[PDB]
């Protein structure tokens, strides 16, 4: 299963269990989101 | 930020390829060199 470690990455990527002793570059770890920002502007108050 | 306009080493970053070191570091490169030219004059004085 690719998805669990860089090893098991290297192995789907290769498609064979056993790999020749090598450097191998591997996709990239990707930073993730934490948060999500929405600028809009905002005017105007309704008059009491 | 970026180190120069249109920076390389940000942007490889950003889209996520990088550039390998070479095999061998200055130093090491630095002292094949030196030790060649401590030879140059003894190297050419007989064949062999």
């Amino acid at each position: 299963d690719c998805g669990f470690n860089d090893l098991s990455q290297l192995h789907c990527s290769y498609e064979s269990f056993d790999v020749e002793s090598g450097v191998y570059s591997v996709s990239s770890f990707e930073a993730k989101p934490s948060g999500s920002v929405v600028e809009q502007a905002e005017g105007v108050e309704c008059d009491f | 930020g970026p180190a120069s306009a249109r920076d390389l080493i940000c942007a490889q970053y950003v889209a996520g390829y990088k550039v390998l070191p070479p095999l061998m570091d200055v130093n090491m490169e630095a002292a094949y060199t030196s030790s060649l030219l401590g030879s140059i004059a003894g190297v050419g004085w007989t064949a062999g």
